[PDB]
């Protein structure tokens, strides 16, 4: 039997599923460490690797990309878990090696691949503490081209009144996502700052792992793909909505939590986002 | 419980490993180049050490 991880229910994805919308025909690039395409609870549609010494994007030697992919799009069947957007067209864009790191130029090359291959959504469960002009240009280019770009905010916790949001999450063009638990409390590690946009579940998140396994991971990396999957659900119900509109729909319908420095606009609610008229619950 | 080591910035990677393992003997230490992009999962057992091209610590080490 299949299990629905709590975070999928918490963002109200089952309401979209019951309406008949599951992200069909929406192309989502998971820009990450690869995706294990042999996992029976994932279907990978395509991809490319930008890592010079790891040329196969369908081999995930870290595990992180495979976990993130399962939160976006684990298949709807009688096994494993259920993804937020289980019919999405999932692309493995490998820009991180086995050790979980990549050069800025590898990330940029993956973003450029996603634009060239007409991705509707990019998830980046990754970041660094400093920006670069070339990184900002790549994300701004993807957004100008119509792509919804979502990234994890980082796990740097608090530092007085300073923002601790990582890049590329910290750029205005990118939706930066922080982490809450099942009680809607911010995870202690979740980055903070005026750049935090929305929150999603990021504590004890069950998903797919390489070699036909499953497990619970923690991080803003786990929160980000809830929002990228929600974007795919919204586009499957409203295929002509622009990225601008998908982003505002998610921002305008959150359940507000605490102060925006710590919680941004609050927890996403994809049921409310995918209606025509938007308000917070 | 010690979870950050600001006093290690500017020290050698070798001294940082030694100090962190005294405070957290079961730490999983990974050395990465400063200025890379990394995964944003949270691993309570891990300490990433970001080094400059001289192999000195270039960012405050922290658990995660
Ligand atoms: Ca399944
Ligand atoms: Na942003």
């Amino acid at each position: 039997a299949q299990s629905v991880p709590y975070g999928v229910s918490q963002i109200k994805a089952p309401a979209l599923h019951s309406q008949g919308y599951t992200g069909s025909n929406v192309k989502v690039a998971v820009i990450d460490s690869g995706i294990d395409s042999s996992h029976p609870d994932l279907k990978v549609a395509g991809g490319a690797s930008m890592v010079p010494s790891e040329t196969n994007p369908f081999q995930d030697n870290n595990s992180h990309g495979t976990h993130v992919a399962g939160t976006v799009a684990a298949l709807n069947n009688s096994i494993g878990v259920l993804g937020v957007a289980p019919s999405a067209s999932l692309y493995a864009v490998k820009v991180l090696g086995a050790d979980g790191s990549g050069q800025y130029s590898w990330i940029i090359n993956g973003i450029e691949w996603a634009i060239a291959n007409n991705m509707d959504v990019i998830n980046m469960s990754l970041g660094g503490p400093s920006g670069s002009a070339a990184l900002k240009a790549a994300v701004d280019k993807a957004v100008a081209s119509g792509v919804v770009v979502v990234a994890a905010a980082g796990n740097e916790g608090t530092s007085g009144s300073s923002s601790t949001v990582g890049y590329p999450g910290k750029y205005p063009s990118v939706i930066a996502v922080g982490a809450v638990d099942s009680s809607n409390q911010r995870a202690s590690f979740s980055s903070v700052g005026p750049e935090l946009d929305v929150m999603a579940p990021g504590v004890s998140i069950q998903s797919t792992l390489p070699g036909n396994k499953y497990g619970a991971y923690n991080g803003t990396s786990m929160a980000s793909p809830h929002v990228a999957g929600a974007a795919a659900l919204i586009l499957s119900k409203h295929p002509n909505w622009t990225n601008t509109q998908v982003r505002s729909s998610l921002e305008n319908t959150t359940t507000k939590l605490g102060d925006s420095f710590y919680y941004g606009k609050g927890l996403i609610n994809v049921q409310a986002a995918a209606q025509h008229h938007h308000h917070h619950h | 419980m010690k979870t950050e080591w600001p006093e290690l910035v500017g020290k050698s990677v070798e001294e940082a490993k030694k100090v962190i393992l005294q405070d957290k003997p079961a730490a999983q230490i990974i050395v990465l180049p400063v200025g890379t992009i990394v995964t944003y999962e949270y691993r309570i057992d891990r300490v990433r050490l970001f080094v400059d091209r001289l192999d000195n610590i270039a960012q405050v080490p922290r658990v995660g």
